[PDB]
RNA sequence: AUGGCCAGAAAGUGGUGUUGACGCAAUGUGUCUGCCCAGUGCUCUGAAUGUCAAAGUGAAGAAAUUCAACCAAGCGCGG
């Protein structure tokens, strides 16, 4: 029992295990002694607590690992949800150190956006998983109880699999709706997620030929600021040809200078001019 | 980085601390003027050092050392520093030269591995040469045991105070830097991280061609006179004009005073903006 | 059970001698050296000290052992390295006076002094691994062979030292 | 002998509607069967 | 790996007009995976033969291929056959590329049982006064190992002159020098010539008749005695070092020195240096009764 | 010393408690969640609100796992609600963004993405040092 | 010589000032302490101008230049531009540049002979910099920081860089620059060298929280306070830096 | 033990450690031994040719080249 602040779970065990069993409970706060229960004043996030729990387990393994804990709650519920998720993962890492093949591990997990990321850990580390939410838990509460059993017992476990950084790392950004940004640029689409890494200064330019040759013209229009006609350091003959064409009028050059102020008609005109130039240049279609 | 001053009463421990630091340690001619630990601070080679003045230790075993001198012993045992054992070649301290030797030998176990210096104070009264050869050997053979150095100083005329201070401070710095390098260098040969970062700060990059760059320093600064606030004939300065002409929030700055135009009368002109 | 630790530093042991009685010896898992359950007498209070030593080879239960500087130089007593003379086997010796024994606790090792240094008192002690060390004379040590035996199966040969050997 | 399966983690986390839709389409195909 | 090892084995069997036809042939086959070949003992027995029978261009290209991990070759238990054969043929560039990475890890390499003997023969055979010096400087303290020596003319490895320049380093350097020497003494590894050089500059710099001098002479005495005194007299610096030890030693020490000196009077007499220590021992010894009982009956 | 800036002029506050703003630094955080505003008054039912250059207390909702462990101070850098500067200019940005800053005023990151509001740059020299565009 | 001062109560001297070999720009605010510390060290050898840039007092991070030129962002007003021109002699060229990265002080570090710029700078801005400032322009990152103007202090004597700059990058920068470079801190461990110090060929002003070991390094690499201070004295005596920055 | 190993950016952070060279760790093994082949490349070593000295006396040395299946060694080894 990795967290028994009052000791209720230890008391429940002390009255239903088979005779001559072993139950050990650790907690940061002092616990009033319960008969047939071993009580620890040590913490859980310290490898000293690892050694002393080795000491009172002898060479024997462990069959069931219990975790029922929650940090201080009252700060926006975002800090509260994440800290509980990390505590669940650290309890899981402790269980992998002390549990026999086929053991059962049960954890209280607050339901949040990290709930699915922790469930994937027991999936790759155990054989059967399930969330229960017994009736005693308040219906208003977001708490849930996950039981993952059938522990595979590998020879060595990847530290990245137990590292909170690698499990709770946020997934990749989904592909932006370039069609919406081009075909409906007058919509608001409020941005609240952060900016990407590496595209600081929030500015990007390409050459006009790149817009001509690309397979995804919508992607370039919706993600770039300026389509440049500046002759490259070497000197592009296609830029010379595309600049001198009569299809590219003054209106075309105006739109290419400022892509972020364009509308529906302007974007369609750019796509039409791209198709006309591609026909001149002999591109497939 | 600490300098620890110990010795018999009335040898000049408090006078030495007052000389190098600004700690207000009483200096009086009686036996136990300093009844508690005093701390001073000095700067040497752009580093901060502590100087601790101790009450004083008599020639007794540790069992019946009273409360005052146990403050001396506790600092001697549990503080790693350079010990400055102040001796009295004369007998003005009220204790024999013999009793000072035995006291040093008795407390040497407390100096188990520290840097021990024996400084002979109050030598404006009677210096080393005016000693019988048997005593000179007894002082000398103390150095001829372990790593103890003997220095000579006088805290009344301030004759050997600075040289003793610099000598001890330099030796403390060398040993400490040696220890830091040793800790960074592990047994496997892998240089530690903190050592690696301090390597880059020592290193000075230099252009490979060995050519310098032209420096445009005017001739005027070469003949400038350093500004000093105690000089009656100093520069006027803008803050002094500010104080005489009001305060921080009352003085109004004339921003056109330093305008260099063609016709000086054109300053303080309302330049047209819109027509 | 309990770690094998010496008595705390005190005036009585460092200047006199104290009588103590052993009651039994207990084996504990994790090591082969048998612990010795001993009861001492407090010079200041009418209370018995419960401390555990390591049973050397040859001792029994029921000695009036002497703990101090001037104790009898017999097996079962402890003595500062200053008092014990040259060539004597010592076990469970102290690196410094106050660590309650650090060197030579496994089942059968011993340390023999090969020279005493009077002025600036230091005692030279040979380690079981064949190393040479110098320790303060004020340290204590258990006299005799620590129990456990089994010293006929120790292979002492090195690839490099053999090339070093003449 | 298990390691960090990066691609599997993305598949597990991103696909929840697709696995649900697969189950409903299978139950329907059972039912019509 | 199976076919690679198999085919090179046949080339190794042929080699252990036809000769150089193989060394290009084996090189092209072994081009790229040298680190694995120096790991395999059979391929280890292939390479030093190859370098011995290597054409002028081959030993350079393999050296650049071996550029990265010269130190790791020293720690490898099987690369001794190849690394010894790489050092014994004299060439000015190959001794200029072998030492720079050996530099700055002297303490670790000597502590390593197998590289310690490899670290000696490079020092004894081909090392020139510059790289010989700073390996000794690395022995004096960790400051010298990590830091490239300053613009001062004292770039040598003599304690007397470097400590004269900077007296404040007397205490730490001696402690480091004593600890490293004492650890190897307790390791019983005392057949290192560069160890004897460190011992000499240590004893020379001690003030006479000091307590630490008594500690050094006694700890030198304390051993089984059948090894350390014999090779230390065999070497150059130790032979003079032990001459001073007799001069500064006490009679009880001198009794122990000659008592350890036993049953090898034939061999050390034939050695060039160890008949200088008996040379000094003859005219500094006082106890003639033991002189006539030990050194003469085993001599005449 | 509470991190309430001094010398700040009155502007329209447009980020009340319980608002999400982007993160403009390279510290690993993407968005911040305002839960407290430094220097807020005490009036009934009024939600504390911040502005450009105002220290707030925020929690990282999405970003690097380390930054999600503790509540951080932050200085608002850009604001979508139009406000007026003393030169008579009503101006606004296209998003709400801030930077994680220690209680003294030192930025945790080393670079800022996007422009920095003039009020925030003038108030905090460290943000002014790590800014590329000031407008 | 190296001196310590604070603008109002902050040690970021580089934010509120700009020091060259021909002119000094000081922010305008409240008292006259910041102006007086600079004119106590520059007694009318070179002009000192009390200026504001774009209605701000952070002129240090908004302006860049050497003795031959000065550059200001596009948000600078005409009156603010006139104040600079009337204050400075005709041998210095002042140009207002229309660049997206308006914090010129953070994106340009320039001595008299060379300049380092933000990699994402415009090509037209690069051409103007080489013209007005009369230097050779290079695009570089200081310890993977694109704000070269804030993480490096430069003069014709030497240069400070970000404290965590690796050994190899110092060698490339020094050969590219032509002056010796050391990795150092300012204002008791701050990494923003440009924002926490200004320096020319004969004077540096840092914050009041700069430690004595740091001030010694600044003098040694910038050749100030007479003495010797070549930068080889930094390798000569090394116990303080190892003791203080370990 | 001012120690080794492991974690930790570091730590005056810890664990091992309630530990003291049998203890604590880390690398390799789970091909060993016996025999046979007109088996194998070499090192040491050995041979030959042509030279110039040789403490106011002792050793006879070195230079340059061609070389060596078996004819008392060794490093390796391969089937
Ligand atoms: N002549 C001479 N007298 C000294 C010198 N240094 C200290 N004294 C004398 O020492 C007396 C005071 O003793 P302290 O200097 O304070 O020595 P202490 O170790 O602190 O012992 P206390 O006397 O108890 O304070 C003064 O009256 C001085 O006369 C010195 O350098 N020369």
């Amino acid at each position: 029992d990795l967290c028994a602040a009052p000791g209720s779970w230890c008391q429940v065990c002390a009255e239903t295990m088979p005779k001559d069993s072993l139950i050990i409970g650790v907690d940061l706060a002092p616990i009033k002694p319960i008969p047939k229960v071993i009580t620890f004043q040590s913490d859980i996030t310290t490898e000293k607590c690892r050694a002393t729990i080795r000491s009172h387990l002898k060479t024997w393994k462990a069959d069931v690992v219990l975790h029922d804990g929650a940090p201080n709650v009252g700060t926006a519920w975002v800090q509260d949800s994440y800290n509980q998720a990390e505590l669940a993962l650290h309890s899981l890492k402790l269980a992998t150190e002390f549990l026999i093949e086929g053991g059962t591990f049960v954890t209280k997990v607050f339901r949040s956006k990290d709930y699915n990321k922790l469930l994937w850990v027991c999936n790759q580390l155990f054989t059967k998983v399930e969330a229960t939410k017994p009736p005693s838990s308040r219906n208003v509460s977001a708490e849930i109880f996950v039981v993952c059993r059938g522990f595979k017992a590998p020879k060595r476990i990847d530290p990245r699999l137990l590292d909170p950084r690698s499990i709770f790392e946020d997934l990749a950004d989904p592909a932006p709706n370039n069609e919406a940004r081009v075909y409906n640029p007058e919509q608001k689409k409020r941005k609240r997620e952060g900016y990407e890494e590496g595209d600081y200064t929030q500015y990007k330019e390409t050459s006009a030929i790149e817009f001509i040759n690309t397979t995804d013209p919508i992607a370039i229009l919706a993600n770039y600021n300026k389509l440049s006609f500046e002759q490259p350091p070497n000197g592009d003959v296609a830029l010379a040809a595309l600049e001198k064409l009569p299809e590219t009028t003054k209106e075309i050059r105006a739109c290419c200078d400022d892509l972020k102020v364009l509308g529906k008609k302007d974007f369609r005109l750019l796509l039409k001019w791209r198709l006309r130039v591609r026909e001149i240049f002999g591109l497939p279609s | 980085r600490t300098l620890l001053v110990a010795g018999f009463p009335n040898v000049g421990k408090s006078s030495f601390v007052r000389s190098v630091t600004r700690a207000d340690t009483p200096v009086e001619p009686y036996a136990f003027t300093t009844k508690s630990l005093f701390v001073g601070h000095l700067d040497y080679k752009y580093l901060r050092y502590q100087v601790i003045d101790t009450p004083g230790i008599l020639d007794h075993p540790l069992e019946e050392m009273n409360t005052i001198e146990m403050q001396s012993v506790t600092a001697l045992a549990h503080l790693r520093a350079a010990v400055l054992y102040f001796m009295d070649i004369s007998e003005q301290c009220g204790f024999s030269l013999k009793a000072q030797i035995n006291l040093f030998k008795s407390i040497k176990p407390l100096f188990a591995n520290k840097m021990v210096f024996i400084v002979l104070n109050k030598m404006d009264i009677k210096k080393f040469e005016e000693l019988d050869p048997e005593m000179q050997q007894e002082i000398n053979d103390l150095t001829k045991s372990g790593e103890v150095e003997i220095l000579r100083a006088s805290c009344a005329t301030q004759e050997g105070v600075q040289e003793v201070k610099n000598h001890v401070c330099e030796r403390l710095l060398v040993e400490r830097v040696s220890q830091k390098l040793k800790a960074g260098t592990h047994s496997n040969g892998n240089i530690g991280t903190r050592l690696q970062e301090v390597m880059a700060r020592i290193h000075v990059a230099t252009p490979m061609d060995g050519t310098t760059r032209e420096t445009f320093i005017p001739e005027a600064v070469k003949n400038l006179k350093k500004y000093d606030k105690n000089d009656p004939n100093r520069r006027v300065l803008a803050r002094d004009i500010e104080e005489a002409n009001g305060g921080a929030g009352v003085f109004n700055v004339d921003l056109r005073k330093d305008w260099i135009l063609e016709n000086p009368e054109w300053k303080y002109d309302k330049i047209p903006e819109i027509f | 059970k309990a770690p094998a630790k010496f008595r705390p530093l005190d005036y009585a042991e460092r200047h006199g001698y104290i009588r103590g009685i052993v009651k039994e010896i207990i084996h504990d898992p994790g090591r082969g050296a048998p612990l010795a359950r001993v009861v001492f007498r407090s010079p200041y209070k009418y209370k018995q000290i419960t401390e555990t030593f390591i049973a050397n080879e040859g001792m029994y239960t029921g000695q009036f052992i002497y703990a101090g500087k001037n104790a009898a130089l017999t097996v079962g007593n402890i003595l500062p390295l200053s008092s014990v003379p040259e060539g004597t086997v010592v076990s469970n010796v102290e690196e410094k006076p106050g660590d309650r024994g650090a060197l030579g606790r496994t089942s059968g090792n011993y340390v023999t002094v090969v020279g005493h240094n009077p002025d600036e008192g230091k005692t030279r002690i040979k380690l079981p691994s064949g190393a040479k060390k110098v320790v303060p004379s004020s340290s204590r040590g258990m006299i005799g062979i620590v129990a456990g035996g089994g010293r006929t199966d120790k292979p002492l040969l090195k690839a490099s030292r053999a090339k070093h050997k003449f | 002998e298990i390691t960090f399966d990066k691609e599997a983690r993305i598949e597990y986390l991103t696909g929840f509607r697709k696995r649900k839709q697969a189950r409903i389409k299978q139950a329907k195909e059972i039912a019509e069967r | 790996l199976a076919e690679e090892l198999a085919r090179t084995k046949q080339l190794w069997e042929t080699l252990r007009e036809q000769r150089q036809k193989l060394i290009e042939e084996l090189y092209s086959i072994i081009t790229g995976r040298i680190k694995d070949f120096v790991l395999k003992h059979d391929a280890v027995r292939a390479v030093q033969t190859a370098i011995k029978y290597a054409t002028p261009t081959q030993r350079r290209q393999i050296a650049k291929e071996l550029q990265g991990s010269y130190a790791q070759l020293a720690e490898s238990r099987y690369a001794k056959f190849l690394i010894a054969k790489l050092l014994v043929q004299n060439d000015e560039e190959i001794r200029d590329m072998i030492i720079p990475e050996f530099f700055g890890k002297v303490r670790k390499l000597i502590n390593h049982p197998e590289a310690s003997w490899i670290l000696d023969d490079i020092y004894r055979t081909v090392a020139t006064k510059q790289q010989k010096a700073q390996m000794l400087r690395e022995w004096y303290g960790p400051e010298f190992a990590l830091f490239k020596p300053e613009k001062g003319a004292e770039a040598t490895a003599d304690l007397s002159k470097i400590l004269a320049e900077e007296p404040s380093k007397r205490a730490p350097v001696l402690k480091y020098l004593f600890d490293m020497t004492n650890t190897l003494i307790q390791k019983k590894m005392t057949g290192f010539t560069m160890l004897h050089d460190a011992m000499l500059q240590y004893f020379l710099n001690l003030k006479p008749e000091s307590e630490e001098l008594k500690e050094f002479v006694e700890v030198i005495k304390g051993d089984e005695g059948g090894d350390l005194l014999k090779n230390l007299a065999f070497t150059k610096s130790g032979a003079r070092l032990v001459c001073l030890l007799l001069a500064h030693g006490n009679a009880k020490d001198r009794k122990q020195i000659l008592k350890t000196y036993k049953d090898t009077f034939q061999l050390m007499c034939g050695d060039q240096y160890a008949h200088m220590v008996i040379l000094t021992a003859y005219d500094v010894i006082d106890d003639t009764v033991m002189t006539a009982k030990t050194i003469f009956p085993e001599l005449l | 010393k509470r991190g309430a800036p001094g010398g700040k002029l009155k502007m329209t506050l447009g980020l009340p408690v319980g608002a999400i703003m982007n993160c403009a630094d390279n510290s690993g955080a993407r968005n911040l969640y305002i839960i407290a505003v430094k220097g807020a008054g005490a009036r009934l039912n009024r939600l504390p609100a911040g502005g450009v250059g105002d220290m707030v207390m925020a929690t990282v909702k999405k970003g690097k796992p380390e930054l999600r462990k503790k509540v951080h101070p932050a200085v608002i850098v850009r604001q979508a609600k139009p406000w007026k500067r003393f030169d008579g200019v009503f101006l606004y940005f296209e998003d709400n963004a801030g930077v994680i800053v220690n209680p003294k005023g030192e930025m945790k990151g080393s670079a800022i993405t996007g422009p920095v509001g003039k009020e925030a740059a003038e108030l905090w020299p460290r943000i002014a040092s790590n800014a590329g565009v000031v407008m | 010589m190296a001196v310590r001062a604070q603008f109002e109560n902050s040690n970021e001297v580089g934010v509120f000032a700009t020091l060259t070999n021909s002119y000094c720009l000081v922010a305008l605010g409240a008292s006259e302490n910041f102006y007086s510390v600079f004119e106590a060290e520059l007694q009318d050898v070179i002009p000192i101008c009390r200026t504001t840039i774009a209605g701000t007092r952070i002129i240090g991070r908004l302006t860049a230049g050497n003795r031959k030129g000065l550059l200001v962002p596009t948000t600078t007003t005409d009156q603010e531009l006139q104040h600079l021109r009337n204050s400075l002699p005709d041998d210095i060229r002042i140009q207002r540049i229309e660049e997206r990265l308006s914090a010129l002080g953070n994106v340009i570090v320039c001595n008299d002979h060379t300049a380092l710029i933000h990699p994402d700078l415009e090509r037209e801005t690069e051409e103007i910099i080489a013209d007005v400032l009369g230097v050779e322009v290079f695009r570089q990152t200081i310890a993977d920081h694109v704000l070269v103007g804030s993480y490096m202090a430069l003069s014709n004597q030497g240069g400070l860089v970000h404290p965590k700059t690796s050994i190899q990058d110092q060698d490339e920068l020094s050969s590219l620059l032509g002056v010796p470079l050391v990795a150092g801190s300012v204002n008791r461990g701050s990494n923003v060298i440009g924002g926490g110090m200004v320096v020319n060929d004969w004077l540096a002003v840092t914050g009041l929280d700069t430690t004595a070991p740091e001030l010694s390094v600044i003098e040694s690499v910038f050749r100030l306070g007479e003495g010797a201070g070549p930068g080889a004295i930094n390798t000569s005596m090394k116990n303080t830096i190892v003791e203080s920055f370990y």
